[PDB]
DNA sequence: TACCCCCCCTTCGGTGCTTTGCACCGAAGGGGGGG
């Protein structure tokens, strides 16, 4: 008998209307059984071709899990949907979250599945399941819950999701909790042992709501304390070739742009004649100086780079070779609020799209932690390769937006 | 006494209102067939005749089925398009030949007169309101409306075939081990039955459906194979497409390749080595549909080529979920790739063919990289599961590729079929500058009102040159300086640009590409031994890069 | 003088860095096929 709270779209927009793409047949028999368990439990019914809208759908299995987890890429719904941030039902984002020797991440998406649907809003979670050959034109259902994946559910459940966790962090009052998204982040300074204790603690309080007022017992472990940053470094050499001059200097002039005390004057200098690349040429003694005050430079932080809440992030991935990954997150052009640098990832030597993933995903989990948003991702990659292969590798309940750029490395910037 | 569909409730976009669009001429012959039509539709309560209270009307018009002496009834609805709420289709695919498994019993049924058995919105009924003049514009003439789908309302399929599948919907969930594939009204009903328990079933399967308003005549009631099927002819063991008839006039337009090149797409499902290239070509330019085309030396050769593929009838075989796919590709040169898809050696589930061109500048592995992609997408339509693959192209070449190029990118679980022509890198640029080559700084400029401009170098042994160039550009003159480097160096060469264009084509390694002097450049570059090209930026005061830019400015 | 789906080949305009030229990509319009 719970009153349903309506959710409206942005004045002017219209609902999503994206196209379902193929899916693999053990993922649409998932599906097909999952979405029959679901009809049965009310929390979706069908629907036919006079709802003009669509949104994707799809299947993961989670890190290390054996049973297969619905996914809707909301992508499209989210951003349409009214901000709540305008409505004050928006989430805060706890500074410390970031600051705790232990985070586990929970899934608590399935809770929301207790909460009704303002009627109104329903058909914009419009979905089309597929089948093999196109043997029955597709299966149309729409949400009459709360659901997964979309940004209102977080939003409205918030109530009595502050409810529920309200003993437990009145008993422990250290523990950081934040709500993304489907996921629950629980942070603290423990030893290892009691943080997992206290993990199956708050797990074991959320069956208690359960039976009264995918699955729930995961959990993923982070250790944000120990989050490194991957800053520009300039090689050490006693002998310089021309070449290595040259890579130099393009790299310190390309370096300018975010550091801009950064001067090649001197530098440049040592390369006045026409000179074969492999001749070796020692540095003068001006030139010394310039190098030494550049990694000075260098060593310092940005001038005037912090984080604004009402911008978006945005992330860049390099490729490096042999299975190394770069990245930076900003806001506004070289004023990078992080670098960073992955080695070593699932997929490392075989793989570069599983690897991708990865690296999307860790990016993604940190700018959560740090700043409560998942950033938008450049992408090194081709369009038809990312879309060929991405959802065999994606094991987060989230999606982040990305698009495609294609920038050949004229200089080796952020890796030696 | 029938079980009527519920009606699907349909509304037009918020503020427009219905359609007013007074009937075209109908010359004399038409006037009449069209009257006959209407008073049936009435008799059967397919069509409401009133109209002194609808303001509406839209242009009907009929043609032909074909080689068939029956009329068929079509609405301009076009403007009822325009103006009726989106729809969602739920037809998203069409189903393949290659994606069935075999089946002991099989039936093929088509519902008679779909469309006009399905009740449309009643409230909708109003806009569908159409005029027929009666004798010529003597007296007013005859108002109606439809109490059906209509054919030419764009919200008439997408409605049909969502009441067809939950009108199936009760028949399947308590017959689990039939098989039924409805693409509109056409049915294909398959299982492991005896030919008694399945005439049985077929025999339900029309009573359910006639419970419903859905009548299935025995004249489209195949029950013997050859089945005809979605444009295949379907063998208990084997399907082909239905025959395919090319043109062999001595005389082409644009339009007799637009027909020709669709053709041969179509048949490249079944019959392997389908070539398109050489005709398509023919096709590009602003040429109208009516303008004559002559065949190219090597057009016609194509041509020629492809009908004796087309001489032998070609057939595919069915899936057996127990035994892996296979795909496997052959390089067909000029940027065509065909492939083929079976279980079972020489027993092809089917084939096909790529051969997009994208990219100014590319090579043959990413063509193939391409080819994989296409392949692999098709299989998860058709089997729901990708395709082991067999490639021409050797372990190691991969490896240098994907590991050195600078995108991400992968190909799934293959292995090397040793079949010539193979695809293969045709250079590779050093990763460290070259001890005793010769360093050349390149650089070119071009002026952006004359459009006259300069390429050259300078060497570090002191070798210069300088070329004047006419109608040109800056990174035309970029790509010069490059070559001409190239051209007047040894077999070992060093070369420093500022060009960031220039760099970025090369270090792709293209091995075929739209621009004449690119091709040439990529020529120069397979004759080298070692080169090393590296970047610096304009305008910093190094190397010959300051000596060579005002070369090539003044 | 119609509708909905899928496919390939070409052209063309919009978009963003390779910049004021050039490269990529999606839409649309031609063809094949289905009902
Ligand atoms: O890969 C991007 C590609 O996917 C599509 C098709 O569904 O859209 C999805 O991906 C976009 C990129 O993040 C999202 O913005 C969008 O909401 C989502 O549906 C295509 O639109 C797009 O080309
Ligand atoms: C060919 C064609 C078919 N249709 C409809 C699709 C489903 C209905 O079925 C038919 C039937 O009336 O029986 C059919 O069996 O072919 C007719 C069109 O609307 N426009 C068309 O050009
Ligand atoms: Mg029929
Ligand atoms: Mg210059």
């Amino acid at each position: 008998p719970i009153e349903t709270v309506p959710v409206k779209l942005k004045p002017g927009m219209d609902g999503p209307k994206v196209k379902q793409w193929p899916l693999t047949e053990e993922k649409i028999k998932a599906l097909v059984e999952i979405c029959t368990e679901m009809e049965k439990e009310g929390k979706i019914s069908k629907i036919g071709p006079e709802n003009p809208y669509n949104t994707p759908v799809f299947a993961i299995k989670k890190k290390d899990s054996t049973k297969w987890r619905k996914l809707v890429d909301f992508r499209e719904l989210n951003k349409r949907t009214q901000d709540f941030w305008e409505v004050q039902l928006g989430i805060p984002h706890p500074a410390g979250l970031k600051k705790k020797k232990s985070v586990t991440v929970l899934d608590v998406g399935d809770a929301y599945f207790s909460v009704p649907l303002d009627e109104d809003f329903r058909k914009y979670t419009a979905f089309t399941i597929p089948s093999i050959n196109n043997e029955t034109p597709g299966i149309r259902y729409q949400y009459n819950v709360l659901p997964q994946g979309w940004k209102g559910s977080p939003a409205i459940f918030q109530s009595s999701m502050t409810k529920i966790l309200e003993p437990f962090k009145k008993q422990n009052p250290d523990i950081v909790i934040y709500q993304y998204m489907d996921d629950l982040y629980v942070g603290s300074d423990l030893e290892i042992g009691q943080h997992r204790t206290k993990i199956e603690e708050l797990r074991q309080h959320l069956l208690r709501w359960g039976l009264t007022t995918p699955f729930l017992w995961m959990g993923y472990e982070l250790h944000p304390d120990k989050w490194t940053v991957q800053p520009i470094v300039l090689p050490e050499k006693d002998s310089w070739t021309v070449n290595d001059i040259q890579k130099l200097v393009g790299k310190l002039n390309w370096a300018s742009q975010i550091y801009p005390g950064i001067k090649v004057r001197q530098l440049s200098k040592l390369l006045r004649g026409t000179k074969a690349l492999t001749e070796v040429i020692p540095l003068t003694e001006e030139a010394e100086l310039e190098l030494a005050e550049n990694r000075e430079i260098l060593k310092e932080p940005v001038h005037g780079v912090y984080y604004d809440p009402s911008k978006d992030l945005i992330a860049e991935i390099q490729k490096q070779g042999q299975g190394q990954w770069t990245y930076q997150i900003y806001q506004e052009p070289f004023k990078n609020l992080k670098t960073g640098k992955y080695a070593r990832m699932r997929g490392a030597h075989t793989n570069d799209v599983k690897q991708l993933t990865e690296a999307v995903q860790k990016i993604t989990t940190e700018s959560i932690v740090i700043w409560g948003k998942t950033p938008k991702f450049k992408l090194p990659i081709q369009k038809e390769t990312w879309e060929t292969w991405w959802t065999e590798y994606w094991q987060a309940t989230w999606i982040p937006e990305w698009e495609f750029v294609n920038t050949p490395p004229l200089v080796k910037l952020w890796y030696q | 006494p029938i079980s009527p569909i519920e009606t699907v409730p349909v509304k037009l976009k918020p503020g427009m209102d219905g359609p007013k669009v007074k009937q075209w001429p109908l010359t004399e012959e038409k006037i009449k067939a069209l009257v006959e039509i209407c008073t049936e539709m009435e008799k059967e309560g397919k069509i409401s005749k009133i109209g002194p209270e609808n303001p509406y009307n839209t242009p009907v018009f009929a043609i032909k089925k074909k080689d068939s002496t029956k009329w068929r009834k079509l609405v301009d609805f076009r403007e009822l398009n325009k103006r009726t709420q989106d729809f969602w289709e739920v037809q998203l695919g069409i189903p393949h030949p290659a994606g069935l498994k075999k089946k002991k019993s099989v039936t093929v049924l088509d519902v008679g007169d779909a469309y006009f058995s399905v009740p449309l919105d009643e409230d909708f009924r109003k806009y569908t309101a159409f005029t027929i003049p009666s004798i010529n514009n003597e007296t007013p003439g005859i108002r109606y409306q439809y109490n059906v789908l209509p054919q030419g309302w764009k919200g008439s399929p997408a409605i049909f075939q969502s009441s067809m599948t939950k009108i199936l919907e009760p028949f399947k969930k308590q017959n689990p081990d039939i098989v039924i594939y409805q693409y509109m009204d056409d049915l294909y009903v398959g299982s492991d039955l005896e030919i008694g328990q399945h005439r049985t079933k077929i025999e339900e399967l029309r009573q359910h459906l006639l419970r419903w308003g859905l009548t299935t005549p025995d004249k489209k009631h195949q029950k013997e194979p050859p089945f005809l099927w979605m444009g295949y002819e379907l063998h208990p063991d084997k399907w082909t497409v239905q025959p395919i008839v090319l043109p062999e006039k001595d005389s082409w337009t644009v339009n007799d390749i637009q027909k020709l090149v669709g053709k041969l797409n179509w048949a490249s499902q079944i019959y392997p080595g389908i070539k398109v290239r050489q005709l398509s070509k023919l096709l590009r330019g602003t040429k109208a549909l009516t303008e004559v085309i002559p065949l190219t030396e090597e057009a016609e050769l194509e041509l020629a080529e492809n009908r004796e593929i087309l001489k032998e009838p070609v057939h595919g075989v069915y899936y057996d979920p127990s035994k892996d796919l296979i795909a496997e590709i052959q390089k067909q040169g000029q940027g065509q790739w065909t492939y083929q898809i079976y279980q079972e050696p020489f027993k092809n589930l089917k084939t096909g063919k790529y051969a997009r061109m994208r990219g100014a500048h590319t090579n043959d592995v990413k063509q193939l990289t391409e080819a994989v992609q296409k392949i692999t997408t098709e299989s998860i339509v058709i089997w729901g599961k990708t395709p082991k693959f067999k490639l021409p192209i050797q372990k190691e070449t991969w490896e240098t590729w994907w590991t050195e190029y600078w995108q991400a990118t992968w190909i799934p679980e293959w292995e090397f079929v040793n079949t010539p022509p193979l695809v293969k890198l045709w250079y590779q640029l050093e990763k460290e500058p070259i001890v005793g080559a010769e360093t050349f700084y390149v650089d070119g400029a071009a002026n952006r009102e004359t459009k006259l401009g300069k390429a050259g170098y300078v060497t570090n042994k002191g070798r210069q040159k300088v070329v004047p160039l006419t109608n040109t550009t800056n990174q035309k003159t970029e790509l010069q300086a490059i070559y001409l480097a190239l051209q007047d160096s040894g077999l070992e060469v060093n070369i420093v640009t500022d060009s960031q264009y220039a760099l970025g084509i090369i270090q792709a390694q293209p091995d075929k590409s739209e621009s004449e002097l690119v091709n040439q450049i990529i020529e120069q570059l397979i004759k080298k031994e070692k080169v090393y090209l590296a970047w610096v930026p304009a305008h910093k005061g190094i190397g010959g890069n300051e000596q060579v830019d005002k070369l090539v400015s003044a």
